[PDB]
């Protein structure tokens, strides 16, 4: 077997690099420190990082809404210690539960709910604004931020934008580790089962697509590493053996193959469209589409089975049946 | 036609089983003997669900729904009708995994290349295993395996996870979910930075090793390196159902309860009760 | 931490849905032993002599019985209500026409409730009925019910921790969950579907548009409704030791006919009887009970699907007394 | 009256279906599976055509071509016309266009099969700074190797026959990523280094361990122009030899495994 391709036999050490950038260079803080086990599987090096307005700004912004979070939890096992690190999965602040509209909700029904998704808010756009930065100042192209809109674009569609569309904040995700998680099964029953929503499958058909896709192009690249495979921008510029031997294997296999540089678009592509499906999704249900099950079937796609146990009859529509 | 690097690397040689027999290409595709095993599983598998789904009430391809025999059959043999096409299929389609990843491995040997591709691909064949298989044989009957239908798999999928109550409760689905997430993103970061390098814009160079590095340890404090990038994500991707495999077969065969009432192991013990 | 195989399954839909019971056969066992501890009906007595309505002076619903069959009805009652206590729980020993005892006066209208469950809400007992063994398995109390408030333990007679007491407010997030199956769901759906008719469970879309006029701003229901209808399902389902399955193909909650087991509609009519049995005959109680057994909002404490299912999808696996003890119903009109 | 009713009994999201669809194939076909052909294409015929005329699907499937301007210089542009010139050391197995092809010499030393190379620049891989990447510790005098593990020089090399090949004299690391990617050896009986990529190589406490190549195919390594820098070709051809061996090194590796 190839060894170093499960880990580094034989470690280097040397200079840090460092490369210049437009602006920042005197933002940069900490002093890099290494760990030989991190080294066998990866890079051994550790720090230092830029700081930078946008990324304090991230910061202080982030902050303030893990507060906000931190003491409504609190406030919900009337500030026990003991009980706060027992029930923190259980703990949430929530939106609105009663309905409002698109009224600024009382602090004791979601206000803080909305103030903690501002400051989250602007805390992804200022660590966006970072992203962006950084790759700019390094003479870099700007395809990381744009993969990065895309997600935050989602989390902004299921926090706020589905909300505004439907005119309800009772329907935005809760902060807490449980309470979110029970959003999901709250959003799929409210909208008739979100395994029938075409941008629901879409989304999952382009998740497990980048999992099958990292899981091919990692081992691909662990397979031809023996002749550099790894040195990517180079086999991009100079194809090698390593890229010919890669896209012999899939040619050979499944009668196509990429290149090098294209099979990155395919997986930045994957990844955008896991928000981008997702997203489409979200706009539509509630604003274009109550029942997703409902849809399917007006459209001739759901599948029907026979009873097992006797078809049931409503018994509210029965005679004689109270209400 | 051939790729225009492509003649050099056509040579005989690097079979499992076969040797010369089947030790050719057809256009594109390497045949050999796992490819002539592959496709008379396909083409054995596909006849069947043809005739199946033309024995129930639709040809509408979202509706169609080829599914296991009822629980009382236990492990045996059902009537064609009443599951045993389902059986016939699911041995089919392992015969087509199977001889796929098989006929990969061929083809790495020819290519003098790692044999990382197939050996990852053994992961999702797992999986079906684990669904299929491995948790119908621990409860003692096939019907717990999951029906052939586009729409129909993912009812059998919610009315699973309904059984225990909330299914995101389950420790090891929020793992696999976690690398599901992780995985996709980090296969953006991946996609994004080389593209970064390699296309600055504006008629800008082209980039460097360095500069890839600069850029995480400038972002995040840390870059894992060019080789490790790929390690990495086969790691995660592989652990979405190396982990969730765990959940899955937990689920009757080791729990019977909901989910929710798992994490009474913590909320429970009685210091902080 | 686990649970050991092998499990016991069942299946309630057509073939390769996943539906069905996912079962623990030592934790079913231990039930049907628990469940087994039903007294048997009492030696049946020969109809003798007058109505009691003539022979004693304060009989008021079991007038038509005879002596005999009377004092079995009291037997079985001593038996399946106050074991421990006797007779004198409800009874002054030196006159036992009076109602100075307060449990005498909630025992006769237990008695019209009892009559009434197996009268008029056949629909969800069938021919199996309730006795007054069915909630309070021997005890004045019995173990499983609801204030309007979440309590723990469920069973009221383990005996609280500190924190589970509900005066204790670290503690209010674990009296919820314990409720609905252990999940975060921020909803008691006891006081908001169960005490009373107020509240509608559906809360999904029978159409695949949104209607003009139903779903824009505040038109719609919160999404909250959303979650308390789910918290009310699991705590179903948890009360019926029993999974979505039992009743729901998860293709579609929302659907009857072939989405539905009949199950479900026993289980409608479940929601209805108990609503009744709360508002007309255990809510008001309040007036009679001690103050110490009112909850803090000065409520009788309640029933909820528990209360008679103890966590098996019939109660007591279906044992039924009905036909030993008529005078607890169905009665005949006229 | 519905909110995403269109006439015609149409609704919104059925439209989104189609045009969502559509975006999808559109990427894919156009754009990706275009991309994908900047390399390789067009496509080289078995017998005659080519030039006489080029089929229109030929054109339609390339994209326009890009130019990547260099980090020291130059520029390339992809695709372009990369004809391979060498004559292929290989003979027809059997008539049919699909049949293998089987080297009619040596083919490590031939360089067919899995010992092929590319032709890649003869230019040495460069530092941002524009020094050498890949040198050995000799010259990358800031370097070594981290403390906790092996070092290899002095060390035996034992090939797959179990006979000693030669002596570890350095290693050769990437200044770029701080990452050794080859071993030098003295090599036995000849009077010559050779380079191995660590990739080939299982390196214990007192040996290094390469079952690519016999003790003897040691003394067929291509020889690098230089004796303290390599080409993006020679690294190519060094590693090329190695994976050679793996089909290659005796007359059984080609045929079925099991
Ligand atoms: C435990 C949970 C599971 C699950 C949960 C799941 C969900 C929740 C959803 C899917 C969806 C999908 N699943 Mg399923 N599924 C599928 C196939 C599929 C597709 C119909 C679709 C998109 C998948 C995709 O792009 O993947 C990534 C792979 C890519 C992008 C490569 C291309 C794959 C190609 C689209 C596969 C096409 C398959 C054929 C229609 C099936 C027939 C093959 C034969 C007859 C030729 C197969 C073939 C299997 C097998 C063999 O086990 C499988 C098992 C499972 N699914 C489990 C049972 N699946 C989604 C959907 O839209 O369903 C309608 C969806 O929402
Ligand atoms: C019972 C309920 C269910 C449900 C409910 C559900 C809902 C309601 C939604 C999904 C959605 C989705 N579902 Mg589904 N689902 C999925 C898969 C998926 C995803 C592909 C997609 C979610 C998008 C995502 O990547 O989120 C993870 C990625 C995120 C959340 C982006 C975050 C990025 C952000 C920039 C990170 C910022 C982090 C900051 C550091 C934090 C700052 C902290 C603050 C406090 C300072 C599978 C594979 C299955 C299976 C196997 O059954 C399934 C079943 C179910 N889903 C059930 C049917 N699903 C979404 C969708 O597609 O709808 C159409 C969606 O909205
Ligand atoms: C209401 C029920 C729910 C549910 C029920 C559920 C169950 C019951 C199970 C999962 C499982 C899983 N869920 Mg969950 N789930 C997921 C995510 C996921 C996955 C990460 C994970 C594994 C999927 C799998 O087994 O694929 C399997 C895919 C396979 C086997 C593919 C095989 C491919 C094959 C080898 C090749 C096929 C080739 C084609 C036939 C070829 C076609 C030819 C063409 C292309 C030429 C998310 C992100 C969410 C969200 C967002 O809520 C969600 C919600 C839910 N899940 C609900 C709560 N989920 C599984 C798990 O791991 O649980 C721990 C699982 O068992
Ligand atoms: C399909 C594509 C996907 C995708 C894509 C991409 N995802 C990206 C990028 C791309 C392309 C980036 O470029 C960006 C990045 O940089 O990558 C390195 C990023 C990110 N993906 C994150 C997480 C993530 N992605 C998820 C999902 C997907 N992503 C999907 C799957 C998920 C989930 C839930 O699945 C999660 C959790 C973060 C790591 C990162 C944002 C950090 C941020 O926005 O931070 C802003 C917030 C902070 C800086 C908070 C700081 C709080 C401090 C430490 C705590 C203070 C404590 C105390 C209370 C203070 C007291 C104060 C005192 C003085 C009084
Ligand atoms: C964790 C890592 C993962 C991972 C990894 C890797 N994945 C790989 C490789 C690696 C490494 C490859 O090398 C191999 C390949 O070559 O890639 C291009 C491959 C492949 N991943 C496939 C599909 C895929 N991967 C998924 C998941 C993951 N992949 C996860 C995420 C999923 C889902 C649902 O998630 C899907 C659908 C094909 C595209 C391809 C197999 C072709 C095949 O086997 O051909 C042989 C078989 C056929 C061509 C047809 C067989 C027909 C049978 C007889 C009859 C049908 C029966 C069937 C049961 C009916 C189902 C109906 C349905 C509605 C329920
Ligand atoms: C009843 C009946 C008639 C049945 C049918 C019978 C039948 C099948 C007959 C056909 C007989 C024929 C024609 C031939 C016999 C020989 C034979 C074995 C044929 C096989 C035919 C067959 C089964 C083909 C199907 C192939 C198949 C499974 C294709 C799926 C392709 C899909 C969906 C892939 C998903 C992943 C994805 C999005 C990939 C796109 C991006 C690519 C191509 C990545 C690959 C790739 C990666 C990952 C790199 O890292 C890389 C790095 C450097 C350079 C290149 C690459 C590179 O190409
Ligand atoms: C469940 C639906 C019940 C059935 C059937 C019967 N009873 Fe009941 N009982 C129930 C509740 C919810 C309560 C209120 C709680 C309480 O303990 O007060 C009661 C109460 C009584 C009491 C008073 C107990 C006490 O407070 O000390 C008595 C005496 C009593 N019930 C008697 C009784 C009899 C005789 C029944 C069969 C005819 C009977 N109950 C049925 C719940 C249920
Ligand atoms: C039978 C004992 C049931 C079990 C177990 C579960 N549910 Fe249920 N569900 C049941 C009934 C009788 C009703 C209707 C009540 C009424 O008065 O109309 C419901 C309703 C739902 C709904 C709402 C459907 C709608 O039309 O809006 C949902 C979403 C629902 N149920 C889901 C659900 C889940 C997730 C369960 C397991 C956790 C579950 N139910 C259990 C009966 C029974
Ligand atoms: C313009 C107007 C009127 C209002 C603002 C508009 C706006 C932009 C609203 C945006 C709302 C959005 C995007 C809401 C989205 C919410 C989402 C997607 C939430 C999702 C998931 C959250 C999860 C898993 C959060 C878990 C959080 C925790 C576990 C936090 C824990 C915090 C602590 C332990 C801190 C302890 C500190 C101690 C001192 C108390
Ligand atoms: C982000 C898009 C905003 C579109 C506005 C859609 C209006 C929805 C109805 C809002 C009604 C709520 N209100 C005013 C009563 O509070
Ligand atoms: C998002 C802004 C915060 C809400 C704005 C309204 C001010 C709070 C008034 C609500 C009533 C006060 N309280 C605590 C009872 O909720
Ligand atoms: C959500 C955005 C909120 C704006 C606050 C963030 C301020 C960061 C701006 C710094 C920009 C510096 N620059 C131009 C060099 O990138
Ligand atoms: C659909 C696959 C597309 C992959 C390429 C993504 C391109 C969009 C980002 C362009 C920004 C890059 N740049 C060089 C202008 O900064
Ligand atoms: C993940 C959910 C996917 C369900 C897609 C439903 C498609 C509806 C659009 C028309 C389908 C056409 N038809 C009649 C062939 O079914
Ligand atoms: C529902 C998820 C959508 C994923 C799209 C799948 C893309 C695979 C396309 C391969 C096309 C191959 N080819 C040679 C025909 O162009
Ligand atoms: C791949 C493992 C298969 C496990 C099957 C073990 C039990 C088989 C029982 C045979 C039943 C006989 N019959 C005729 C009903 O099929
Ligand atoms: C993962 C390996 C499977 C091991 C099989 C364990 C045996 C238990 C099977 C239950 C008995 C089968 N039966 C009779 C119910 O059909």
């Amino acid at each position: 077997a190839d060894y170093q391709t499960i880990y580094t036999q034989i470690q280097a050490r040397g200079p840090h690099i460092t490369v210049s950038g437009e602006w920042g260079d005197n933002d940069r803080i900490g002093k890099p420190f290494y760990s030989y086990w991190l080294g066998k599987i990866g890079d051994a090096q550790i720090g230092p990082i830029y700081l930078g307005a946008s990324g304090i700004a991230a910061f202080a912004f982030g902050a303030t809404a893990i507060l906000i979070i931190g003491f409504n939890m609190l406030a919900e096992v009337h500030f026990d210690p003991l009980q706060f690190f027992r029930q923190f999965f259980w703990l949430g602040l929530y939106p609105p539960k009663a309905q409002y509209g698109m009224g600024i909700p009382p602090l004791h029904d979601g206000g803080w709910w909305l103030m903690a998704g501002l400051f989250m808010t602007l805390s992804l756009g200022s660590w966006w604004i970072r992203v962006y930065s950084r790759a700019r100042a390094l003479g870099l192209g700007t395809h990381i931020a744009w993969n990065f809109a895309a997600a935050i674009f989602f989390v902004l569609c299921i926090g706020c934008i589905h909300p505004a569309l439907v005119g309800s904040w009772s329907e935005g995700v809760p902060f807490g580790i449980w309470p979110h998680i029970d959003w999901l099964t709250a959003f799929s029953i409210r909208y008739g089962n979100f395994y029938y929503c075409p941008w629901h499958g879409f989304s999952i058909g382009f998740a497990y697509g980048c999992g099958l896709l990292f899981a091919a192009h990692g081992a691909t690249i662990l397979a031809v590493a023996r002749f550099g495979g790894d040195r990517e921008i180079e086999q991009i510029t100079d194809r090698g053996t390593a890229v010919e031997r890669a896209a012999l294997f899939w040619r050979w296999t499944i009668g196509f193959n990429a290149t090098i540089e294209s099979v990155h678009r395919w997986g930045w592509f994957f990844s955008l469209m896991v928000m981008v499906s997702a997203s489409v999704g979200i706009l539509l249900t509630g604003t274009f589409v109550d029942n997703w099950y409902l849809w399917c079937v007006k459209h001739g796609a759901a599948p029907d089975y026979p009873a097992y146990l006797p078809a049931t009859p409503d018994p509210a529509s029965l005679p004689g049946a109270p209400k | 036609a051939l790729l225009s690097f492509e003649r050099k690397y056509r040579v005989r040689g690097g079979t499992l089983i076969g040797g010369d027999l089947f030790d050719f290409w057809v256009g594109p595709y390497f045949v050999g003997f796992f490819g002539v095993s592959a496709i008379f599983f396909i083409f054995l598998g596909v006849s069947l669900i043809g005739y199946a789904a033309s024995q129930g009430p639709t040809w509408d391809p979202f509706a169609i729904s080829i599914n296991p025999p009822d629980l009382k059959y236990g492990l045996g043999a059902a009537p064609l009708l009443e599951g045993g096409f389902w059986q016939a299929i699911t041995v089919c389609a392992l015969g087509a995994f199977i001889s796929w990843m098989l006929r990969e491995v061929e083809i790495s040997r020819k290519l003098g290349i790692g044999w990382h591709v197939p050996l990852a691909f053994c992961v999702p064949i797992f999986m079906f295993c684990v669904l299929q298989v491995f948790r119908p044989l621990l409860l003692g009957s096939w019907g717990h395996a999951f029906p052939y239908g586009i729409l129909s798999h993912l009812d059998w999928v919610n009315n699973f996870g309904y059984q225990y109550l909330n299914w995101h409760y389950n420790p090891g689905h929020m793992s696999s979910v976690s690398f599901l997430f992780v995985n996709a993103m980090a296969l953006g970061l991946h996609g994004g930075l080389i593209l970064s390098v390699a296309n600055p814009g504006d008629g800008d160079k082209v980039k460097t090793a360095e500069h890839e590095n600069q850029y995480f340890r400038d972002v995040v404090g840390y870059s894992i390196g060019a080789l490790s990038i790929h390690r990495l994500g086969l790691f995660l991707a592989s652990n979405i159902f190396l982990t969730g495999a765990f959940g899955t077969i937990a689920s009757g065969p080791f729990w019977t309860r909901g989910w929710p009432e798992w994490w009474g192991w913590w909320l429970d013990i009685p210091f902080w009760s | 931490c686990f649970e050991p195989p092998p499990a016991t399954t069942t299946q309630t839909g057509f073939r390769g849905l996943s539906m069905g019971e996912v079962l623990h056969p030592a934790t079913v066992k231990a039930k049907k032993e628990r469940d087994a501890q039903y007294p048997p009906a009492l030696p049946a007595v020969k109809a003798e002599g007058p109505p009691v309505s003539q022979v004693y002076k304060n009989v008021k619903v079991l007038g038509n019985l005879t002596e005999a069959e009377f004092l079995r009805t009291m037997t079985a009652m001593t038996e399946w209500v106050s074991p421990e206590e006797g007779c004198t729980y409800c009874h002054d020993e030196n006159n036992l026409a009076s109602e100075a005892k307060y449990p005498y006066v909630v025992a006769r209208r237990m008695l019209e409730m009892t009559r009434a469950i197996n009268t008029n809400w056949t629909q969800h007992v069938a021919q199996t009925g309730v006795t007054c063994y069915t909630c309070h398995r021997g005890t004045p109390l019995p173990p499983y019910v609801r204030y309007l408030e979440p309590t723990l333990p469920l069973n009221n007679r383990e005996t609280p921790t500190h924190v589970e007491r509900v005066e204790t407010r670290s503690g209010y997030v674990v009296r919820l969950a314990k409720y609905t199956a252990y999940s975060a769901l921020n909803y008691d759906p006891f006081t908001m579907f169960l005490a009373n008719d107020k509240r509608q469970v559906r809360v999904v879309p029978q159409t695949a548009l949104p209607l003009v006029g139903v779903s824009r701003g505040k038109e719609r229901r919160p999404l909250s409704d959303a979650y308390a209808t789910f918290a009310l399902m699991m705590s179903i389902s948890d009360s019926l030791g029993t999974n979505c399955t039992f009743c729901h193909n998860a293709q579609s909650f929302e659907t009857w006919g072939k989405k539905s087991t009949p199950q479900r509609a026993i289980a409608w009519w479940g929601i209805r009887m108990v609503r009744d049995m709360n508002m007309n005959y255990l809510a008001p109680l309040n007036t009679v009970l001690p103050a110490s057994r009112l909850g803090r909002q000065g409520e009788a404490p309640q029933a909820d699907c528990r209360t008679c299912h103890q966590g098996v999808t019939k109660p007591l696996f279906g044992a039924s007394r009905l036909q030993d003890y008529p005078e607890l119903g169905p009665i005949k009109a006229a | 009256m519905y909110h995403g009713a269109l006439a015609q009994h149409l609704d919104i999201a059925q439209l989104v279906w189609y045009a969502q669809w559509l975006v999808i194939w559109t990427v894919v076909l156009l754009y990706l599976r275009r991309e994908d052909r900047r390399e390789g294409y067009p496509l080289v015929e078995p017998l005659g055509l080519v030039k006489l005329a080029p089929e229109d699907g030929q054109v339609y499937e390339l994209p326009y071509p890009k130019t990547f301007v260099l980090p020291h210089g130059g520029t390339v542009t992809v695709p372009r016309r990369r004809p391979e010139t060498r004559e292929l050391k290989l003979a027809q197995t059997d008539g049919f266009e699909g049949a293998p092809l089987q080297p009619t010499g040596n083919p490590l030393v031939d360089a067919v099969g899995p010992a092929s190379y590319a032709e890649r620049a003869e230019v040495v891989d460069a530092t941002v700074d524009g020094k050498a990447k890949i040198v050995p510790l000799r010259v990358a005098t800031d370097f070594s190797i981290a403390e906790g593990d092996v070092d290899p020089r002095g060390l035996p090399v034992v090939a797959a026959d179990g006979v000693e090949a030669g002596t570890v004299t350095d290693l050769w690391v990437d200044r770029s990523e701080h990452y050794f990617r080859y071993l030098e050896l003295s090599v036995a009986g000849s009077a010559r280094t050779a380079l191995i990529p660590l990739g080939f190589c299982d390196v214990k406490k007192d040996k290094i361990v390469v079952t690519s190549i016999l003790s003897d195919q040691f003394a067929n390594v291509p020889r690098l122009q230089s004796r303290d820098q390599i080409t993006l070709r020679e690294e190519d051809k060094v590693s090329a030899y190695y994976a050679g061996g793996l089909l290659y090194a005796t007359p059984e590796r080609a045929e079925a495994l099991l």
